[PDB]
């Protein structure tokens, strides 16, 4: 399975992830490639933010779907 | 509003919903 991550700025990137694998795994890959903490980055889809502890299967995400990237604003 | 992060999150929420109009 493959999915494209779209950054708020405007950049889509291919990202292969097993349906069984939870979101946490996806964030891990994103961190290694892009270099951004999982907690910091937040994905959005179907009017719902993806939780870092749920299998993609439940979400029933379409093949090669685009995920909206949203970086949490610093508390300071 | 001093919550650019929150608005941004929903902004993306609406944008995505528009595309996934056909329940996908």
């Amino acid at each position: 399975m493959q999915i494209f991550v779209k950054t708020l700025t405007g950049k889509t990137i291919t990202l292969e992830v097993e349906s069984s694998d939870t979101i946490d795994n996806v964030k891990s890959k994103i961190q290694d490639k892009e270099g951004i903490p999982p907690d910091q980055q937040r994905l959005i889809f179907a009017g719902k933010q993806l939780e870092d502890g749920r299998t993609l299967s439940d979400y029933n995400i379409q093949k090669e779907s685009t995920l909206h990237l949203v970086l949490r604003l610093r508390g300071g | 509003y001093p919550e650019d992060e929150e608005e941004l999150i929903r902004k993306a929420i609406e944008l995505s919903l528009k595309e996934s109009r056909n329940s996908a």
